[PDB]
DNA sequence: GTATGCCACTAGTTATTGTGGCC
RNA sequence: GAGGCCACAAUAACUAGUGGCAUA
């Protein structure tokens, strides 16, 4: 017979006594039936005035253990992650047995059952209702799926061992069972997988009621040998809401596991801010392109295939601009296992070799949890351009297994800063300020040739007039400049070249650099007396201090 | 023999940590060490009523390629540091820093013989994963002391004495510190006679290097020219004012006094005397011990790294920013490599010196560390870390550190 | 004078909404 | 008896530390 587990409430807390709203005469008639039925079955057992506890019966799961689900202790939980489709092995056959009985078969521990009464109302309610309690694990129980599935592994394990080349997977109430045997002998080891679980009381679907494949689970329709999602209906509107919006985000991040290029940034951006549910939202032109792309991705059919043990994965990224990546995962050109995106959410000055680097570190770990092992990877980088990038870069990374694949945009540094100070290039000191309470700023810069300049600026930062100043700068320097700011803050942005970021600002200074030839840009620390950083703070600070 | 009661502090609840995941060579490991340790009667499976668990990973032998298993008790020792320091704390000698050769040794199965406290044992929880959540997670606890967890040698200590009594009285001048799983033997002998006085003790326990007045630090050298530009100025007047958090005599007021104007960057500039004078004071200030910089025991150490670039690594150890009780340079793979070499040598030295560990801060993003440090980890203790970005100045200035 | 803000880097957390599921 | 539960995503909020700027 199928043992207890010991299971007890919290520490501290007893059971819930939680009063039995009245009902129809309609909802006790059926009851009445339901549960004389379930206490001839022996799964619930009549009870009298010993046990204090109660749980209302659900109005629409019998019962609402709401109450005695948060009373009740916590345990090892049960199925945290899915299965991934791409991470399982090709079968010639599969069948998926629904167990029926599969709560009613494993008991209650029985110093647990008392917390689990439940009462019939009387229709008068001028009398006491019948009252019972649970002898199996009740539907709605915080605890029932853990211990079903740990009951249903001890039972598994005996006929797992005498087959080794059968897969379980269990999967709540369902077994899903994949074999390389012509389909004869299959349906011999699946009988016999039923005798073995009817021993323990738990019925399944005999051949003429077992389901035949593609199996419907998770949102996926699974096949011997491929997968693919159910279909992705996007719809057509004149007017969008933000929850029709929102709706389609959920709809476009689910296809990128299949689908290759989705992209949703530019839908992204329409949700940001306050919005009610039902406010009209209306579409930039970028996200009804952007919407245009998708719309035509999801026209073709594409199927997943899956996981062969015996190749390399191989994992190929390819740049999709604003700081968006697409992925692909295959072990066989054009036939993907999975494909995925990567999108830097927050709005940043990434550098693309680091923003690379990140997607690579994403589809790693994700990798990792698919099929146990890191891929190969193809990306759109040359060597030397990775090398330079990170050994002048503070941080540590490490990408053990790529090589370089020359499908553009390829991802490049656009310019280098001179590690030197330049002889004979005009010298610029640049600075900024501005006033919190008034957003009123000044940037500009003096240099050692005479020639300064001061602009004033409105609904500004110290940090947007700091960046100002170097803008001013290289506006008005030739294609050779030495530049001296004591912002570190700009100076790291420049330094970590960025991508096309939202700032216009910064778009504005990385195309005054790939112009120049020679840039020479130094920190010094403010207000230490140092000539020139010291003429043009006075400068930009004269109407603003 | 019977089992020393352990307790979490009332409020405390037991560890709850998920579990990162492995590849599926490191399961196929795990799963082999665990059905043979399970065999032995050293741990037992466990039901879904018990909620807790502590990580566990596969780490290589430091001998043998063969796999070792290692879980991260980091959660669980914090949870019982009642237990483990005050009731029974290990001391820690302050000669073991002293000695000429300090070998480290494995002391590892003797607590796989010791029970563990039968109300203690569901804290120890933890699960094999499966690839791609397949199959549940095989769970277990243990049934003896646990390698890793810090209540084993303390637990083990009084036994641990008398096995070593006898060695203690025949080579007197001889230190034995015990850290956790390992044994720390120092010796002012020479190297023949000290790897031959290591093979008595290990034939007195199987019965049953280090040089830390090597580890020396270095001073801060500042650039010597013979012609100083504007640029070099700047550029040494900037890591001079942030070094004046270190060392608050140094000075930067007469460097600056000679950037009058706004002159060009490869303009060359005379050092007047009182420059000179400055500097010459400045250097005489970092080639001196730093003062006022001594340990606090009730405070946690700190260990800070930075990426110098070419295989090289400084690194600093603290207790108050600025403070630094040691720093030194780590030199050469891979930065994933290079960076767990660092953090096991920083934190032998930081045994041997205090009998304590630092808490890290790394120049790595954390989810490509916890992908990567088992692959080299060979250490049977886990450090606290965390995560940091590093300033410019920070690097520059412990790159002008001498080089041994 | 220890607190504030501005933004690069580093690390999170509790809530909502959505997709795909499960009671 | 106003629904919960899992993964993923987006949004909002609380952000915290380090760093240069900048307030006082
Ligand atoms: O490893 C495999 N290979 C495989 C191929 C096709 C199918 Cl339809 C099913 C499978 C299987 C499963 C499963 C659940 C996650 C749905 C099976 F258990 F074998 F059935 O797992
Ligand atoms: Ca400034
Ligand atoms: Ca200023």
């Amino acid at each position: 017979p199928i043992e207890t587990v010991p299971v007890k409430l919290k520490p501290g807390m007893d059971g819930p006594k939680v009063k039995q709203w009245p009902l129809t005469e309609e909802k006790i008639k059926a009851l009445v039936e339901i549960c004389t039925e379930m206490e001839k079955e022996g799964k619930i057992s009549k009870i009298g005035p010993e046990n204090p506890y109660n749980t209302p019966v659900f109005a629409i799961k019998l019962v609402d253990f709401r109450e005695l689900n948060k009373k009740t202790q916590d345990f090892w939980e049960v199925q945290l992650g899915i299965p991934h489709p791409a991470g399982l092995k090709k079968k010639k056959s599969v069948t998926v047995l629904d167990v029926g009985d599969a709560y009613f078969s494993v008991p209650l521990d029985e110093d647990f059952r008392k917390y689990t009464a439940f009462t019939i109302p009387s229709i008068n309610n001028e009398t006491p209702g019948i009252r019972y309690q649970y002898n199996v694990l009740p539907q709605g129980w915080k605890g029932s799926p853990a211990i079903f599935q740990s009951s249903m592994t001890k039972i598994l394990e005996p006929f797992r061992k005498q087959n080794p080349d059968i897969v379980i997977y269990q999967y709540m109430d369902d077994l899903y069972v994949g074999s390389d045997l012509e389909i004869g002998q299959h349906r011999t080891k699946i009988e016999e997988l039923r005798q073995h679980l009817l021993r323990w009381g738990l019925t399944t679907p005999d051949k003429k009621h077992q389901k035949e494949p593609p199996f419907l689970w998770m949102g996926y329709e699974l096949h011997p040998d491929k997968w693919t999602v159910q279909p992705i209906v996007l719809p057509e509107k004149d007017s969008w809401t933000v929850n029709d919006i929102q709706k389609l985000v959920g709809k476009l991040n689910w296809a990128s596991q299949i689908y290759p290029g989705i992209k949703v940034r530019q839908l992204c951006k329409l949700l940001r801010g306050t919005k009610a549910l039902t406010e009209v939202i209306p579409l930039t032109e970028e996200a009804e392109l952007e919407l245009a792309e998708n719309r035509e991705i999801l026209k073709e059919p594409v199927h997943g295939v899956y996981y062969d043990p015996s190749k390399d994965l191989i994992a190929e990224i390819q740049k999709q601009g604003q700081g968006q990546w697409t992925y692909q995962i295959y072990q066989e050109p054009f036939k993907n296992l999975k494909t995925g995106k990567y999108a830097r959410m927050r709005g940043a000055h990434t550098n693309d070799v680091k923003q690379l680097t990140e997607a690579v570190q994403k589809i790693t770990t994700e990798s990792i949890v698919i099929w146990g092992k890191t891929p190969k990877f193809k990306l759109p980088i040359q060597k030397e351009t990775w090398e330079t990038w990170w050994t002048e870069y503070w941080q540590a990374t490490w990408v053990p297994e790529w090589e370089f694949v020359n499908t553009p945009p390829l991802v490049k540094l656009w310019y280098q800063l001179e590690k030197e100070p330049i002889v004979g290039a005009e010298t610029f000191y640049v600075d900024g300020a501005a006033s919190r309470e008034t957003k009123l700023g000044k940037a500009g810069y003096v240099t050692n040739k005479g020639r300064q300049k001061v602009v004033t600026l409105t609904d500004t930062t110290n940090q947007k007039t700091e960046l100002q100043a170097i803008h001013l700068a290289l506006q008005d320097s030739g294609l050779e400049v030495n530049i001296v700011t004591d912002s570190q803050y700009a100076l790291g942005i420049i330094q970590a070249q960025p991508d096309q970021s939202e700032s216009e600002l910064v778009n504005q200074i990385i195309e005054q650099l790939i112009k120049k030839e020679k840039v020479y840009l130094a920190w010094v620390p403010a207000h230490k007396g140092i000539g020139g950083n010291e003429q043009v703070d006075k400068l930009v600070s004269a109407g603003i201090r | 023999i019977e089992t020393v009661p352990v307790k979490l502090k009332p409020g405390m609840d037991g560890p709850k940590v998920k579990q990162w995941p492995l590849t599926e060579e490191k399961i196929k490991a795990l799963v082999e060490i665990c059905t043979e340790m399970e065999k032995e009667g050293k741990i037992s499976k466990i039901g879904p009523e018990n909620p807790y668990n502590t990580p566990v990973f596969a780490i290589k032998k430091k001998d043998g390629t063969k796999w070792r298993k290692l879980v991260d008790f980091r959660e669980l020792n914090k949870k019982t540091q009642d237990f483990w320091e005050v009731q029974l704390g290990i001391p820690h000698p302050a000669g073991l820093k002293k000695k000429k050769s300090v070998t480290v040794l494995d002391v590892g199965d003797a607590y796989f013989s010791v029970p563990l406290d039968e109300d203690f044992r569901k804290y120890t929880a933890f699960t094999i994963p499966s690839i791609n959540n397949e199959t549940p997670g095989i769970r277990y606890q243990y049934n003896v002391l646990p390698q890793g967890w810090k209540g084993s040698p303390a637990i083990f200590q009084s036994s641990m004495t008398k096995i070593l009594e006898p060695f203690r009285k025949q080579n007197p001048d001889i230190v034995i510190y015990q850290y956790m799983d390992d044994l720390y033997v120092g010796s002012d002998l020479e190297i023949g006679q000290h790897r031959t006085k290591i093979e008595e003790l290990r034939q007195h326990l199987l019965r049953w290097e280090l040089h830390p007045d090597k580890w020396t630090v270095q001073p801060i050298v500042l650039p010597e020219k013979d012609s100083w530009t504007v640029n070099d100025i700047q550029k040494l007047v900037g890591k001079l004012n942030w070094a004046s958090q270190i060392y608050p005599g140094i000075k930067v007021r007469q460097l600056c006094k000679l950037l009058r104007g706004t002159k060009a960057l490869t303009e060359v500039i005379p050092l007047t005397e009182e420059a000179e004078l400055e500097l010459a004071e400045n250097r005489e200030i970092l080639k001196e011990p730093v003062h006022g910089v001594y340990y606090d025991p009730s405070k946690d150490l700190i260990a800070e790294i930075q990426k110098q670039g070419q295989g090289q690594w400084t690194y600093q150890i603290y207790q108050e920013p600025f403070k630094n009780l040691k720093t030194g340079k780590y030199a050469r793979t891979n930065d994933v490599k290079q960076l767990t070499e660092a953090v096991q040598k920083i934190t032998t030295e930081s045994i041997v010196i205090w009998g304590k560990t630092p808490k890290f801060k790394l120049p790595i993003q954390k989810e490509t560390w916890e992908t990567w440090w088992t692959e080299y980890w060979q250490a049977t203790w886990v450090p606290e870390w965390e995560f940091v970005n590093t300033p410019p100045l920070v690097k520059l200035w412990y790159q002008l550190e001498k080089e041994p």
